[PDB]
């Protein structure tokens, strides 16, 4: 009985193990895409302004 | 921009311009040769007669009608940011991960002003190593630089990954509630030659340390001059780290000796008259003002803790390097042939390792209170014990009398069961409690250094 | 293509004026003879020149011309079956042309430019190829001499000649860029052929002898030392090494050495033969001789000719073995080069570069995977002989910080005549900890224990020997009898390869462990019966211990039937009881 | 997991540093071709001649040889006309010993750095 306890236990540690580990890169991924393409998005948005400025700072 | 040629002279590390007023002493400079090659090096002599550069790399190729040197950065200095936690680099600091580099919040001087000791503050709070010899006699503190000495083969880059991977300040027995912030790891590694690199970087990414840590290697089949820079390189970025974010830095500089065998290089290079086995004088001072800018800082909770890894060369406590480094630093902990043929992992002989602040760490409250007397007595005792070994030697086994045979079990017993261990984490109490066993050894009356109290409170 | 005059002569040394802009490390023809040369401390308009052979004639105001690109050997197919010297011109050319000596200045090719060989191609035409890409195949003896893209070629492949025989410098591959591919290519023997990446070693170099595979193994891609003073060898053991491994090309690199071992490697090859393959041995050894008298420049040549020949048959899937001999000699030369160039010396004369020279000689070894998708491995045997034992000198403790194992040849231990001289402790190697997994696999299942048993057997023996010593062996218990015993039965039965007898000379991994595992039922048997009251002087003699000191001598096809029955033996020989 | 969202941000802040890099590089590509860049050559020609202490030569393109002509009929230096200059000049002073650029991308690869430094901290919001 302790083995087979023991068994199921460790069947059913690792499958949670395994469906966390997935659900959890899934919104790590998720996350990172999202904030990938909204950095991007900020990016662009601020954009046009200061390469002006990086330019009469360099322009003599 | 402002270019030189007028190259008169190549050899070595070192090339002779002329006509070279207004480069800065201690300035950085690229070298560019026919074709497109640039390289790094550092100006260390100024006249209006002429001028002195080293070359961060090889000198091939070099011709005298060409190869320009172009001047950057009157004094050298790094480009330093916080995105930087993921990111190796090279023995001068350019990135290897196919990435863009740092966006650099701040510029820093590379050589490091040196720290002023009223801005200092006691290195305080226990760290735990898991390791029974060093959380037990030679104790690791927070904000102290020890070195582990290492001899021919013995597993020095081990023992940095069990410290690196399974230490932890406990801040509960320090009595202040809790933070509990992990550690940060900046490995800067001078010439390792690919397994130890191999054996490193798995280790980390096993304990999932890469989040958290930077590299600063400068391997084996790197060019030599450039490990000159690679640690100040790194403690530039240690120090940052540490007194701009509150920090608990651990910097792990490995092999000293390819620094030192270097640093002889520059030295004999510019006909400088050594001291002791060909190393030059200002030796001492370099290695100083690699060591010194480490410590803790008061009011700020930032701090750093080196682990300088040395590599005897003739396994000695005798020879310049691990000499006048053990003359600098604050306490060490050394490795031993004799315990290593007997699979005693790690090889920590206990005798000559030496906590220079374990007395300010441990006491009252923070560790127990019956940790000093543990501990010296542990000392005197396994002394007898190492220096009996040579008189069994001499007279033989059967012409022993009584404590004798106590001390020689207690010796052996000691050395398989106390130091002995695999890569299981001992806390604080469990390294005591085998403390005690080992105790129970002897017979009272010589445990004279441990008082009544934990005589009377904790025998058996 | 620089050319100027001979200012100075002094030494080995020519430093020659005029040359405003010769780049550092060219090969140039120094004197009106031919004579070759590097270049070092550009001074000036005036270079400093090293001649790799003797200079013992030479005027002032002889032309020097540069050659403009640096030092390079060419790297094709021909080169097996092949001796070479330190600028790698092979010695049977000039045999050939000179006689039965060797004359300052001749000008030869590195290798043979009238040998047809098969080409057969791999790719077609339109194709992309960068460096280390598979290009064509050629069977050059047992074999697939696979040549290869050079690795600073990258472009579009226009047109690729058919299966024909060629001359080796035939421009087969013109891409559709303007640039040919011939057989060979040249490349220099101061930059590592780059590879994609380095791979963990965890596979032994299986080394052939018994103690340096038993007891401190080398991995494929690891590096081992070996001292050694005089009389303890080192030659019957690399020449050993050479004959038996699981090698794919043996790289001999001998500098500073005797002529009498090159021509004992080129007598004794040619019908002696590897295990795998059949045919001579000798189609599987390259050798770079640099005996003793040879000229003393030439051997900083000799050794970065020979990793760099290990690195191209790296390149063509092949577990590449280098034997650097004497490289103590070249700190020599090292040494020799810094006092005529007035630098500083530091402890006993040898330059204090000498470190970083030798990391990034041993650097070069290791298992890497080619550009081209094949995995390869170089492993280094470097040879060093320091003077007197004295290891605290700086090229032993130079090399000790960058070798996976260290074999140190005793001086004692080979004054019994005792072969090899491997010392029992304070020898050790690094890739115990790796192998385990393979061992568990390919040689035994309980392999490892077994040699953990052997090794603390081996130091309790060392350990137990000086109060044999010191109080006499009159004072023996019951047990520490039989310690010496096993110790005896041990160096004198297992640990004595002749390397000279016909099937001593080469030993297995099986052999090894049968031999093994039956010393350890010897003692875990007869330590049963020592406890029982049997004197410890009555159970030596006993039949089956010439059954097992004389059971090295049977072959793999003799072993495992005399195996089992003798450990039948073992179990009945106490029985008799 | 929360390495490669690191690693996400720190490339797409990259690419948008690159992207006002190469946009940089195309205003500093069509700065050549203005027709104030005569003006501005000029203004740089006499930067850099303000740079050049005791200088023998400087070298330009051969049609910004007229664009800081009477900068060039100034002074007395010898005014090189080399078309590989396509921006700034060069000066090479009296010896062979000591050049000196005035390169539009040799400014961009001098400010690189603080333009990092700062102005992506005005970009980044």
């Amino acid at each position: 009985e302790a083995e087979a306890k023991a068994k199921a236990l460790e069947a059913q540690y690792r499958e949670r193990e395994r469906a966390e580990t997935e659900a959890l890169l899934a919104r790590y991924r998720e996350r990172a895409e999202a904030e990938a393409k909204a950095v991007r998005e900020k990016a662009m948005a601020r954009l046009d302004e200061a390469v002006a400025l990086v330019l009469k700072e360099v322009l003599p | 921009k402002k270019e030189y040629t007028g190259i008169t002279y190549i050899s070595g590390p070192l090339l002779f311009v002329e006509n070279a007023k207004d480069l800065a002493y201690g300035a950085i400079v690229d070298i560019k040769d026919g074709t497109g090659r640039v390289r790094g090096g550092q100006v260390i002599e100024v006249s209006e007669e002429y001028a002195v550069i080293q070359v961060f790399e090889e000198t091939t190729g070099l011709d005298l009608a060409t190869t320009s040197v172009s001047l950057v950065e009157d004094v050298a200095r790094l480009g330093v940011s916080k995105e930087m936690l993921g990111r190796r680099f090279n023995g001068i600091g350019k990135p290897i991960d196919g990435l863009p580099p740092i966006t650099p919040e701040k510029r820093l001087p590379i050589t490091g002003l040196p720290l002023n000791p009223v801005a200092r503050r006691k290195p305080e709070q226990f760290i735990q190593t898991g390791i029974s010899t060093i959380d037990v006699m030679n104790t690791l503190v927070r904000g102290q630089k020890l070195p582990i000495f290492s001899g021919s083969g013995l597993p020095a880059n081990e023992i940095a990954a069990q410290i690196a991977r399974q230490a932890t300040v406990r801040p509960d027995l320090s009595g202040e509630g809790e933070k509990e912030e992990p550690f940060a790891v900046v490995f800067a590694a001078m010439g390792i030659t690919q397994r130890e690199l191999s054996y490193f970087i798995q280790e980390f990414e096993r304990t999932g340390a890469l989040s958290r840590s930077v590299l600063f290697l400068n391997k084996a089949d790197d060019p030599t001059i450039e490990r000159i820079l690679t640690p100040r390189m790194a403690l530039t970025v240690a120090e940052y780290l540490a007194f701009e974010h509150d920090y608990h830095v651990l910097v792990i500089l490995t092999d000293m000796t390819n620094y030192c065998e270097a640093l002889r290089e520059i030295g004999a290079a510019r006909e400088e008259i050594p001291g002791r086995r060909g190393y030059p004088g200002y030796m001492y001072t370099d290695l100083a003002t690699i060591y010194e800018r480490a410590g803790v800082v008061e009011g700020k909770k930032g701090s750093v803790t080196q682990i300088p890894i040395l590599s005897m060369p003739d396994d000695d406590r005798t020879h310049p390097i691990p000499d006048l480094t053990g003359y600098i630093t604050e306490g060490q902990i050394q490795l031993s042939r004799e315990l290593h043929r007997k699979g005693i992992y790690p090889p920590i002989d206990p005798l000559p390792s030496l906590s220079r602040l374990m007395n300010n760490g441990v006491g009252k409250g923070k560790t127990r209170e019956d940790h000093k007397q543990v501990s010296d007595q542990l000392y005197s005792a396994y002394a007898n014990g190492v220096d009996i070994r040579k008189l069994v030697a001499i007279i033989g086994e059967d012409a022993l009398t009584e404590n004798d045979r106590r001390y020689l079990q207690f010796a052996d017993a000691f050395e398989r069961f106390f130091i002995n261990q695999g890569q299981q984490n001992r806390s604080i109490e469990e390294s005591l409690q085998i403390a005690w066993a080992l105790l129970s050894m002897l017979p009272q009356g010589e445990l004279k250094r441990i008082s009544k109290d934990h005589i009377g409170k904790y025998y058996g | 293509m620089i050319q100027g005059v001979i200012q100075k002569i002094a030494g080995p040394a020519v430093i020659a004026k005029g040359m405003l802009g010769a780049r550092m490390y060219d090969i140039c023809k120094v004197g009106e003879e031919g004579l070759v040369g590097e270049i070092i401390r550009l001074d000036g308009d005036t270079a400093f020149v090293q001649v790799y052979e003797d200079t013992s004639g030479l005027k002032v105001g002889e032309p020097v011309v540069s050659t403009g690109l640096p030092l390079a050997v060419e790297l094709g197919p021909g080169m097996l079956n092949g001796i070479y010297d330190g600028i790698q011109r092979p010695l049977e050319r000039i045999r050939e042309k000179t006689g039965i000596y060797i004359t300052r200045g001749v000008v030869v090719h590195a290798l043979d430019r009238e040998k047809k060989w098969a080409w057969t191609p791999m790719v077609k035409p339109g194709d992309e190829v960068r460096g280390g890409m598979v290009l064509g195949t050629v069977p050059e003896f047992g074999f697939t001499h696979k040549i290869l893209v050079p690795p600073d070629v990258r472009g579009r492949v226009k047109e690729v000649k058919p299966a024909g025989e060629y001359t080796v410098e035939e421009p087969v591959v013109v891409l559709e860029d303007g640039t040919e591919l011939k057989m060979y290519h040249t490349w220099p023997v101061r930059r590592a052929r780059p590879v994609q990446r380095k791979l963990d070693p965890n596979t032994p170099f299986l080394t052939g002898m018994r103690i340096l595979d038993v007891l401190f193994p080398v991995a494929m891609g690891g590096t081992a030392a070996i001292p050694g003073p005089f009389g303890s060898g080192k030659t019957v053991t690399q020449q050993s090494l050479a004959k038996w491994s699981n090698a794919d090309v043996v790289v001999y690199v001998g500098c500073g050495e005797r002529g009498n071992e090159m021509t004992d490697v080129l007598v004794e090859f040619p019908e002696l033969t590897d295990p795998k393959t059949g045919g001579p041995l000798m189609h599987r050894t390259v050798l770079i001789a640099n005996t003793s008298n040879m000229p003393v420049a030439a051997r900083e040549a000799s050794i970065y000719v020979g990793v760099t020949i290990a690195e191209y048959f790296r390149d063509q899937g092949f577990s590449v073995a280098l034997m650097a001999d004497s490289t103590s000699r070249w700190a020599e030369a090292l040494r020799e080069i810094s006092s005529r160039l007035e630098e500083m010396p530091a402890e006993e004369g040898y330059p204090p570069y000498l470190a970083a020279r030798l990391a990034a000689f041993y650097e070069r070894a290791g298992k890497v995977i080619t550009l081209g998708g094949e995995e390869g491995a170089v492993t280094i045997v470097g040879a060093v002989s320091p003077p007197g034992g004295d290891m605290s000198e700086p090229v032993t403790q130079s090399t000790l910080r960058i070798v996976g194992a260290f074999w140190r040849l005793d001086a004692s231990l080979a004054f019994r005549r005792h072969f090899p001289a491997i010392n029992w402790n304070g020898s050790y190697s690094l890739f115990t900890s790796a192998l385990d997994p393979w061992y568990r696999e390919n040689v035994a299942e309980d392999y490892p224990e077994l040699r953990d048993a052997i090794s603390e057997l081996l130091q309790r023996e060392a350990g137990l020997q000086e109060i044999v010593q010191l109080v006499g062996p009159d004072a023996l218990q019951d047990a520490e009898r039989l310690v010496i015993e096993v110790g005896r039965i041990i160096r004198e039965d297992f640990l004595q390869q002749n390397a000279y007898h016909e099937v001593d000379a080469y030993c297995s991994m099986k052999k090894a462990y049968g031999i093994m595992k039956m010393i350890l039922a010897f003692y875990k048997e007869a330590e049963a019966a020592i406890k029982r009251g049997v004197s410890i002087d009555e159970i030596l003699q006993l039949p089956v211990l010439e059954r097992i000191g004389r059971a090295r001598y049977v072959s793999e096809e003799e072993f495992p039937a005399y195996f089992e029955e003798a450990m039948k033996e073992i179990q009945g020989a106490f029985k008799a009881l | 997991g929360e390495l490669l969202v690191a690693t996400a941000r720190t490339q797409a802040r990259g690419e948008v540093l690159e992207e006002v890099r190469r946009r940089v590089r195309e205003a500093l590509e069509a700065l050549p071709q203005k027709p104030e860049w005569p003006e501005v050559v000029r203004k740089l020609a006499l930067e850099a001649l303000e740079a050049l202490p005791g200088a023998k030569a400087l070298v330009a393109n051969p049609e910004d040889l007229p664009h800081l002509e009477a900068l060039a009929r100034e002074r007395g230096v010898e005014l090189q006309a080399e078309p590989a200059l396509r921006l700034g000049v060069r000066a090479v002073g009296a010896e062979g010993k000591t050049q000196v650029e005035n390169s539009l991308l040799a400014r961009l690869d001098r400010a690189w750095d603080a333009l990092s430094s700062k102005v992506a901290q005005a970009l980044w919001g």
